């Protein structure tokens, strides 16, 4: 975190420091302030006990802190997610018997480099030629992230079993989580009691739901979803299922039954899927030719997924082309001329409350100081009919 | 009634906008081509369902 | 469509939910010192003029350094005056656990560090495990860990 | 087209463009002898797009030979997309299923660059997006009636 700094512990900053004090406590009689002088073994020799002594003395209230978080909270250690996928393993021909692909069946990719797992033992029934399970990664890391039909060899040639590939894109592969995150999720634990905030809410059905969801909490929403008729004693829960879409009824059910037993009694609880909203971005940048066009087209890309994350959205607020440049102008390496969204160099209001922004394609228009004009277009949503 | 709820004997969720069919004889992952005799147009169907 | 949802008493899908807070009595600036010896191996004496934390680690425990361990063993600030007669404990040097660095030389980083050796790469408490019923309870009370034999017979 | 019903075609002169996708990235101009107008990108009249269905002995599923022949700079994506580097332009395709091709491979015109549909039902049904300048679209439509490549 923020903790103050007790004391100066700056290799350097100690020497030069120790000789001006000497010079000063002497009255003049050491001269000697040279920081690369005569003096510069011993005032560097005690410098270097004093900055790894101090290095350490100005860990105290950082070390209480995290104590504290650590101990009566018990909060756990994130040293990182694997990967899951959803498999999908076709027979060669329908047996008179049940088939079973045993637990732990290594399926990886053309490459061979990346390698997935089967959760379970999975049982495709009799005349069935078919089954699907989920995978999970070898090792954690965000490189296990795939895209779906991107997992198809396995390497133990198993009797009737024809192909396997994945229908899912493999998600929720991390390396570890932040700090902030983690400062969030320690603060909620603390204020969580008896959920009576939109905020409170939010949180509770997200933790409930899974990493990667979204919930949005209004009160006196009916089920005409008017808020010029408000109605006392009700909870509109909008939901963001963990695959970053509108929310399964199954999933609904789920966070309505954890919910139950923590609501006020009398007041009615509504819960109901999520809207999401189409952002078509255009980009006219000026390029500095540090970095090629291809370059600089996935750099802007990953750059707007990251702001597009529901997980760095607010629902129902408005998005704002300032922010949105701002987050392409990070990448680096290039100055913005020009940016449209849907049509408009204009800030986007949602439609309602409860709409969460996902971006679908960006145009590119990428001019450097030769006069090369790079123009691409990406569609980033999973349109088939593209 | 036959929507994606439905499981075909195949064992996967009939998506009734497939190129597929229900044989009653053949087996799973036969190759059909079908041929409208109005247009003389040929689809090939994979025989997933009975 | 969206559906209500009215209190309930007791449904099992917040009984996954509601162990939250779980006090953790482990490693922390503060569970450092946790284990304390009693007088079996404790010396009391008396603070006389002259005395300090340094003379009483070089003379009973032979390491100028080791004060810690008698400042530990007294919960004392060493930097606040201790009255002249007061009974302080010094620890024997005969009875204590040895502060000697566990390493394991071969390993795929070279050299590392281990405070337990149970909780390192060299724990096999899970190698050649069949999940068996039969085998984790050998394992919880001896730690057989192979069996000695495979036979068809 | 997403309106009009599919329909079999012998070369570029007879098709219809498609649509306007995804923000509309899509421009109309009127050529010599296509029946049509003629759907290219935003700023590049040269790289037309197009939207078609392959089949082979009335299979869907059949393998997509290579339009052109380049390197192969970019495959996957949310859709299944295969990107070739000719070194005068870039050949794009759209809607790919089990991809054969890896980044940074050699491929040449006719190469097997994928399958149109999994087999393991992966939406079990789509066309065929396309991204390329006339005379290799021309060319590539010329090759898959004809079998000559």
């Amino acid at each position: 975190l923020n903790a103050p700094q007790l004391v100066v512990d700056d290799y350097e900053q100690l020497i030069i420091d120790s000789l001006v004090h000497t010079n000063v406590v002497s009255n003049g009689e050491f001269t000697d302030l040279d920081a690369s002088g005569f003096m510069r073994p011993f005032a560097g020799t005690m410098a270097y006990a004093g900055s790894e002594l101090l290095y350490k003395a100005n860990l105290a209230s950082i070390a209480a802190a995290k104590s504290f978080f650590k101990n009566v909270l018990g909060v756990p250690e994130d040293t990182g997610t694997k990967a899951t996928t959803t498999l999908q393993f076709g027979l060669s021909a329908s047996l008179s018997t049940d088939f079973i692909v045993p637990i732990n069946f290594q399926v990886s990719d053309l490459s061979g480099t990346l390698r997935f797992y089967t959760i379970g033992n999975l049982v495709i029934p009799a005349g069935a030629t078919f089954g699907t399970i989920e995978a999970i990664a070898e090792d954690i890391g965000e490189k296990y992230n795939v895209s779906a039909n991107f997992i198809d060899q396995y390497s133990t040639p198993l009797t009737y079993l024809q192909y396997v590939t994945n229908i899912r894109p493999a998600t929720n592969g991390r390396s570890g989580e932040t700090i902030d995150n983690l400062i969030e999720r320690c603060a909620q634990i603390i204020r969580i009691r008896n959920p009576v905030s939109a905020l409170d809410f939010e949180q509770l059905a997200e933790l409930t739901m899974g990493e990667g969801s979204r919930c949005k909490a209004i009160g006196l929403l009916g089920i005409n979803k008017i808020v010029t008729d408000p109605q006392p004693g009700v909870v509109h829960l909008f939901l963001l299922d963990v695959n970053g879409n509108p929310a399964d009824p199954v999933t609904i059910s789920t966070v309505g039954a954890t919910l139950q037993p923590r609501i006020m009694l009398g007041t009615r609880l509504l819960i109901s899927p999520m809207e999401v909203l189409n952002i078509e971005l255009e980009l006219i940048a000026l390029s500095d030719s540090s970095k090629t066009f291809q370059q600089l087209a996935d750099d802007i890309l990953e750059a707007l997924k990251v702001f597009f994350n529901p997980a760095n959205l607010t629902p129902g607020e408005p998005v704002l082309i300032e922010e949105v440049k701002f987050a392409i102008r990070s990448v680096g390496g290039l100055s913005i001329s020009y940016l449209q969204m849907n049509d408009n160099a204009i800030n986007i209001p949602m439609p309602n409350q409860w709409t969460i922004p996902r971006f679908s394609y960006i145009g590119f228009e990428l001019t450097d100081s030769e006069g090369t004009v790079y123009r691409d277009n990406v569609v980033t949503v999973t349109n088939p009919e593209e | 009634g036959f929507d994606s709820s439905d499981l075909t004997a195949n064992g996967e969720r009939f998506n009734p906008e497939g190129i597929t069919a229900a044989h009653e004889s053949l087996p799973f992952g036969t190759l059909v081509k079908v041929t409208w005799a109005v247009n003389n147009k040929s689809v090939v169907v994979r025989i997933n369902d009975r | 469509t969206t559906q209500e949802f009215l209190s309930k008493n007791k449904t099992i899908e917040s009984e996954l939910l509601d162990l939250l807070i779980k006090p953790n009595t482990d490693d922390s600036i503060l569970t450092r010192n946790k284990q304390a010896i009693a007088d079996r191996d404790l010396f009391d004496i008396e603070w006389e003029p002259g005395q300090s934390l340094n003379k009483l680690a070089t003379e009973y425990l032979g390491d100028s350094f080791a004060w810690q361990i008698i400042a530990d063993a007294n919960g004392i600030d060493p930097t606040k005056e201790i009255d002249i007669g007061a009974g302080l404990k010094v620890p024997d040097q005969k009875a204590l656990e040895n502060s000697i660095k566990k390493f394991i030389v071969n390993s795929p980083t070279g050299k590392q560090l281990i405070s337990d050796a149970k909780q390192s790469i060299l724990n096999l408490i899970g190698v050649g495990d069949s999940n068996t019923e039969f085998s984790k309870t050998l394992k919880d009370c001896i730690g057989k860990v192979v069996n000695f034999s495979f036979d068809n017979t | 087209r997403s309106g009009r019903t599919v329909k079999k075609i012998t070369s570029l002169q007879q098709s219809y463009e498609h649509w306007r996708g995804t923000g509309g990235y899509t421009a109309y101009k009127q050529l010599s002898g296509f029946s049509s107008p003629v759907s290219y990108m935003k700023g590049r009249p040269n790289q037309l797009v197009y939207d078609f269905i392959l089949q082979q002995n009335g299979n869907q599923s059949c393998p997509v030979p290579s339009p052109a022949s380049g390197r192969v700079v970019a495959t996957g994506g949310s859709n299944g997309m295969v990107k070739i580097d000719t070194g005068g332009g870039e050949v794009r395709l759209l809607h790919m299923s089990n991809i054969r091709v890896k980044p940074g491979q050699n491929v040449i015109r006719g190469t097997i660059l994928g399958t149109q549909a999994s087999v393991g039902g992966t939406s079990t049904g789509t066309h065929l997006h396309i991204e390329a300048n006339q005379f290799i679209l021309e060319s590539y439509v010329q090759s898959l009636v004809t079998g000559n490549w």
